């Protein structure tokens, strides 16, 4: 039984520290795209007010 | 003929003259000038986060 649950704890210190990393990682990706955002965003409506 | 004396009336009579584009401004949306929403300073930053994780990250929960 304790076995099982130490089989279980090897394999997982390593590939867990893998998504600890991964998802820091997209996060700052996804900052950047803040400032994307912000293009699309002025020039959305400047071509609503020259339209008006 | 009618054409004629319609089209030399109501042509040389009517004068155009309409609304100054300060008047038209109020009739639409006014230009919007560059927003600059500065840039955001985040969270899992200065060593406040350090500190955190070094003595949050001693114990978790199941």
């Amino acid at each position: 039984d304790r076995i099982d649950s130490v089989s279980q704890l090897q394999n997982v210190a390593e590939t867990t520290k893998v998504l600890f990393d991964v998802s820091k990682e997209t996060v700052e990706l996804e900052s950047e795209a803040f400032e994307l955002k912000q293009k699309v965003e002025l020039a959305h409506e400047a071509k609503a007010v020259l339209d008006s | 003929n009618v054409i004629q004396d319609l089209y030399l009336r109501e042509l040389k009579d009517t004068k155009l003259a309409p609304s100054t584009l300060q008047d038209a401004e109020g009739n639409v949306k006014p230009w919007n000038p560059p927003q600059k929403p500065n840039l955001p300073e985040l969270e899992l930053q200065g060593p406040e986060a350090l500190k955190a994780y070094t003595e949050q990250n001693v114990e978790t929960a199941h």
